[PDB]
């Protein structure tokens, strides 16, 4: 792995695929994308012979447009992933490694939660959003160091909730939203996923407790990993587990019937 | 062909067309170079070498000696032993050379390269040893060390050197003071005593050292009479606003904290109001200075009030916690004894230090919950060492948003008000330069860049930012291992699909916001509140819900802006005639009319009149002046002529840049000619009239061009316009109005120059580098045919007027036009009546309808 960007990033990238092309290799160049110009002069200069050098590109299709003849001397292949929330948790999960008592890793855990359900709504372009936003990681990081240092200050039981709640939904992930509905939609998972009542019910089927006064933070990690491994996927889960209706769900799936129906008939008539 | 081209090598010879002695130029570079391009043939190709080299040699040395016959051969500190050697040699040499040798001349482009090397260099140094010198050019900053003793060149630099000071006092050659933008002055805790062998590094340090303690001393001593319970009006007139703002401001803070540990909030909104009520009651005798002092403090304590006030109706005390952590609050440091960072602002549990850079007496703007949540955002970006963004429609309050910050967390932001004309060189300069003074640089429409410029400068501030990330001293940027301070920062505001969003690596490393709708109710509210009217929330809903109804309901034109700045404009623009129309809703009203009401049509113009005679309840002597003005110059008033004549009086008598827009023969000319005639009957001064087309005119002709060969500038018309009324021989300018009209269309490549001009620097942009500037009494006029080709940033930094229809009636054109070729020109009396008879307009309009 070997990510693109500044100038020392390129002469990484350079020595890289100098040694693949001396001994082999493989690389992969994630997010290419970012360095459109330098890309468009060397990969121009580079390909327009040792065995076992292997190398792949990784672009963006609501990117720059990617050089025509570049794309016309290799192999172009695409991936969707799965839209599970439940993996999506556990790579999140996996991901991180947690620092302050118990609170700071149940709230890291809520947000993880928090962030899978707000991406599991992003693909649903015409119910669960307004347009195609673009969370990330990063959001994510902002959100953790923001839930840290806010439970740095005041480490009493009385946890500020409302004041998190309105920050994260106004300010951190509603940063990238334009319009209102959006913004009343995030603020209302917020006050749904946010809340740190008794017991926290984010789906109907997993309920997760809150930790006691006395709980150590590996058991409490052991505890919060098996209340993860114990959850189940229902069938309905683009509709159960991000509170959305049936209809709506009906109506995403006959708009996707009818655009792929149109769009055959219209590769009928020539 | 070959006894030509050594006829020409052998021909080698000058002219004489330099200055002084000078150097002995040579041209017609084209023909010689072609007739230029095996042992003769090796031969004739070393020939076509040297006189290749010949020509770089006669370019750079007439590049360097320009600025060597300016400043380098007359001055001797800039050069203060080894320049001095190594000058004193290239210039014997040189000179020996152009009285009058293959290798002897790339000894001096060698020489000539080392030279411009060590004066860089140097510059560099100057830019080490105080990297405030590092916006200048390297022509600036040379003069800049040439005028070391004249100690009086800084003074109009000091604008561009710093950000925020215009001038600088003096004391029989000791510093005590320097002045702000609206004449406050900033006076020092110690003067500094300069010696007369110093170079600007030394002295400079001391004198910005000395502003930063001075601002501390001076914001220490304000607090402790703010916690002795000195009242506010008597120490506004005392100290400098930044200490009387920083003082109120962590007075307010620990007085909340200290009535927020427990739950009450009455007694400090009575004190409160009391203090603003009696804040209001000085503002309203005092001066021009103290009235934008006094108008700053109540923009603030109208703050205090608003945050006091929304703190007292809540319900619970987690709901205090909440509205009173959203607030930027100001909080101290008595502990560490250093005196550079005693105070640090806090918003939303976040901790940020303070600066002690001077700000002036700069406008502030409203604190509206929406400048609330940006100020936020900032916070929580800057928190994390990353970078903030923006983007949204245009004229939104994002670049004065982000000034505000800037004065609130005291440092001067760079504004890169970016546009074409904008290359690399100076952003890149100005970048390394916001790097490493630690002073925010800011980009206004980052979208307005070209492709290569746009992606470049994204790798550097890519860079910059991964730099503060890592936080590591040296960052490689420019070629050189540039230095970063911890304190720096870099901003953005964006305007996507007018081009695109930030690219993917600026994606990665910064925040997103939109600030699209700003809350112009609450802007308003307070800006009335502030302009002393009786009912400032009445007036502020209407004007708002006026002008909104106003946007909804007229026509879509292009010319039309009912945005956020010309509802500013005409705040703005109140108070004059509130000073004798009074305050109420007569004066504002009588405000739209005078400059909302000329950019109409017709339609546009009945639906306007009725909408303020909905919501809305609704000077002889200069009338009377016109009509003897104009019925000396032979015209009749008709009704609509002499109201658009008085709405031109009224709209020239604020603004200094208007447009007239019209159809052929409506009357524009007649109108402006006769507004000046009155204008010089009336106010006593002379009138003159200069007459522009600026089509006919090309570019190179109505400004200039730089010769690329010649070395030579050529003023422009409009150039030497400007020229002989600043230089003012005569005296006359003085007093006497001058009018340049504009008398043809509007095209954009001609009016990007003319942006310096519409701004409100009041400064002309030129490829030279010499600036002069705009009188209040210079007025530019324009005079076109339609706004089809016209950008809507022109339209509303500067005034438009509309004619919606003619003048004058037909009657009034035969009447004047008799009268014109009267005079041209018994019997007279009866030639005329006859004339008059035979012109009956009974038929006479009946046989023009029929035509
Ligand atoms: N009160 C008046 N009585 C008679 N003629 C008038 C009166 N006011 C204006 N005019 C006529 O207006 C003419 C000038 O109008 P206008 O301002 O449109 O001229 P212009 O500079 O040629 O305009 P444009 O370039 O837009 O065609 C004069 O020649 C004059 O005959
Ligand atoms: N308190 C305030 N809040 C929001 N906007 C304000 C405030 N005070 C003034 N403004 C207006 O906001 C405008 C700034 O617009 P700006 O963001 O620079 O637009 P653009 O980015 O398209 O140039 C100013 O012209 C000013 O009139």
């Amino acid at each position: 792995i070997i990510p693109l960007g500044s100038i020392e990033n390129l002469n990484y990238a350079q020595e890289e695929i100098s040694k693949s092309k001396i001994e082999g290799g493989w690389i992969l160049l994630q997010n290419i994308q970012m360095s459109l110009s330098w890309v468009k002069t060397y990969l121009h200069k580079h390909v327009e012979e040792h065995e076992k050098f292997k190398m792949f590109m990784t672009c963006h299709l609501t990117g720059d447009k990617l050089p025509a003849p570049l794309l016309q001397r290799t192999d172009r292949v695409v991936y969707e992933d799965i839209p599970g929330i439940l993996d999506t948790v556990k790579d999140l999960w996996g991901s991180q490694f947690f620092i302050s008592g118990v609170w700071s890793v149940y709230c890291t855990f809520l947000l993880s939660w928090f962030h899978a359900l707000i991406t599991a709504r992003t693909r649903l372009v015409p119910h669960g959003f307004s347009k195609k936003y673009y969370f990330n990681d990063c959001d994510f990081q902002f959100a953790s160091v923001y839930l840290e240092n806010v439970l740095a200050t005041n480490s009493t039981n009385n946890i500020p909730w409302a004041q998190v709640r309105d920050h994260i939904a106004t300010i951190v992930y509603g940063g990238k939203i334009d319009e209102e509905k959006d913004l009343e939609v995030v603020a209302k998972l917020c006050a749904h996923v946010f809340c740190g009542s008794d017991n926290l019910q984010i789906v109907p089927g997993v309920r997760i407790p809150q930790p006691l006064l006395q709980q150590s933070e590996e058991e409490e990690r052991a505890r919060l990993t098996a209340i993860l491994s114990n959850t189940i996927e229902p069938a309905d889960s683009l509709s159960s587990w991000l509170q959305l209706p049936r209809e709506s769900i009906l109506d995403y799936e006959r708009l996707q019937a009818k655009e792929v129906a149109s769009s055959t008939e219209q590769l009928l008539q020539e | 062909s070959l006894n030509r081209i050594k006829k020409f090598w052998k021909e080698a010879q000058y002219e004489v067309i330099e200055h002084s002695s000078g150097l002995k130029l040579v041209r017609e570079w084209d023909v010689l170079e072609q007739a230029c391009k095996e042992q003769d043939c090796l031969d004739l190709e070393s020939k076509l070498t040297k006189l290749s080299e010949i020509q770089v040699n006669w370019v750079e040395v007439q590049f360097y000696w320009l600025d060597l016959y300016g400043i380098l051969g007359e001055n001797l500190d800039i050069q203060n032993t080894s320049k001095f050697k190594s000058l004193t040699s290239e210039y014997k040499m040189i000179t020996t050379r152009a009285f009058q040798f293959d290798t002897t001349l790339k000894l001096t482009i060698d020489s000539l390269k080392m030279i411009k090397s060590s004066l860089s260099t140097f510059l560099e140094r100057q830019r080490r040893q105080f990297p405030r010198f590092y916006f200048l050019g390297n022509d600036d900053l040379l003069k800049i060390i040439g005028s070391g003793k004249h100690h009086d060149q800084v003074s109009k630099f000091m604008k561009k050197m710093f950000g925020s000071i215009e001038s600088i006092i003096f004391f029989e050659d000791s510093i005590t003071g320097v002045r702000s933008v609206e004449g406050e002055v900033l006076n020092l805790n110690e003067k500094i005593e300069l010696k007369d062998s110093i170079q600007a590094q030394e002295w400079l340090n001391i004198l910005d050292t000395e502003i930063k303690l001075s601002v501390f001393t001076q914001f220490r001593d304000c607090l402790g009479q703010l916690k002795d319970g000195t009242d506010i009006e008597v120490v506004v007139s005392k100290y400098i606003f930044q200490a009387i703002l920083l003082s109120a401001q962590v007075m307010w803070t620990e007085l909340v904290e200290k009535c927020l540990q427990t739950n009450e909030f009455s007694k400090y909104w009575k004190e409160v109001d009391m203090k603003i009520k009696g804040l209001l009651d000085k503002l309203n005798k005092s001066s021009d200075n103290v009235k934008k002092k006094i108008e700053a403090l109540l923009v603030e304590y109208l703050h205090f009030n608003n945050v006091i006030g929304q703190l007292k109706n809540c319900s619970t005390k987690e709901e205090a916690r909440l509205l009173w952590a959203k607030v930027q609050k100001f909080y101290q440091k008595n502990d560490t004894l250093d005196d550079l960072n005693s105070v640090f602002i806090s918003q939303s549990g976040y901790l940020l230090q303070y600066k002690f850079e001077y700000i002036g007496i700069p406008e502030r703007l409203i604190y509206t919950p929406l400048l609330l949540v940006g100020f936020a955002t900032l916070t929580d970006s800057l928190h994390q060492k990353y970078g903030g963004c923006f983007f949204g429609p245009a004229g939104t309050g994002k670049t004065e948003t982000v000034k505000a910050f800037g004065q609130n967390l005291g440092r001067v932001v760079v504004v890169f008000n970016c546009d074409d004309s904008f290359d690399y060189q100076v952003l890149s300069r100005l970048l390394v330069g916001i790097t490493q003074i630690g002073a925010w640089g800011c980009f206004d429409e980052f979208n307005r860049l070209d492709e290569k410029v746009l992606s470049a400068v994204s790798a550097n501030i890519q860079q910059i930012q991964n730099g503060l990330q890592v936080g590591k001293s040296h960052i490689t940027l420019l070629e050189e291992e540039t230095p970063l301070s911890p304190h720096t920062a870099v901003f953005i505001t964006l305007n996507p699909g007018y081009r695109s969003e930030l690219p993917e690596n600026l994606k990665k490393s910064f925040r997103e916001f939109s600030m699209k709708s700003p809350q112009s109710g609450t802007i308003a509210e307070m800006i009335l509140q502030i302009m002393g009217f009786e009912d400032s929330k009445s007036l502020a809903s209407k004007i708002v819900h006026f002008l909104e109804l106003l946007s909804s309901k007229c026509s879509s034109m292009n010319h039309y802006h009912f945005g956020l700045r010309t509802l500013k404009g005409v705040l703005r623009n109140c108070s004059p005639l509130v000073s004798e129309f009074g305050e109420g809703e007569k004066t504002v009203v009588e405000s739209l009319k005078r400059v909302i009401l000329p950019s109409l049509g017709d339609t546009d113009e009945l639906v306007f009149k009725d909408e303020l005679s909905k919501i809305f309840d609704s000077s002889k002597a200069i009338v009377q002046c016109l009509k003897d003005a104009g019925q000396r110059s032979g015209f009749s008033m008709s009704e609509e002529f002499l109201k658009k004549c008085m709405q031109f009086y009224y709209m020239q008598k604020t603004q200094q840049a208007l447009i007239l827009v019209g159809k052929a023969g409506c009357g524009k000319t007649a109108t402006w000619k006769t507004v000046i005639d009155a204008m010089a009957i009336f106010d006593g001064h002379a009138n003159v009239v200069y007459v522009i087309d600026t089509k006919v005119l090309t570019k190179e002709s109505l400004y200039g061009s730089m010769l690329k060969a010649t070395l030579e500038w050529r003023d422009g018309l409009f150039t030497s316009i400007l020229r002989r009324v600043n230089d003012d021989i005569t005296g006359t300018f003085k007093n006497s109005r001058i009018w340049v009209v504009f008398d043809s269309d509007l095209d954009p490549e001609y009016v990007e120059a003319m942006n310096s001009v519409l701004d409100d620097n009041k400064i002309l942009t030129l490829p030279n580098g010499e600036r002069l500037p705009i009188p209040p009494n210079f007025r530019i006029l324009f005079e076109t045919d339609n706004l089809d080709h016209t950008t809507p940033a022109t339209i509303t930094r500067c005034g438009l007027l509309w004619f919606s229809t003619d003048v004058c009636s037909i009657s009034s054109k035969i009447d004047h036009l008799l009268n014109k070729s009267y005079e041209a020109l018994f019997e007279l009396d009866k030639l005329k009546d006859l004339i008059s008879d035979s012109f009956d307009m009974a038929s006479l309009t009946n046989i023009f309808t029929c035509s």
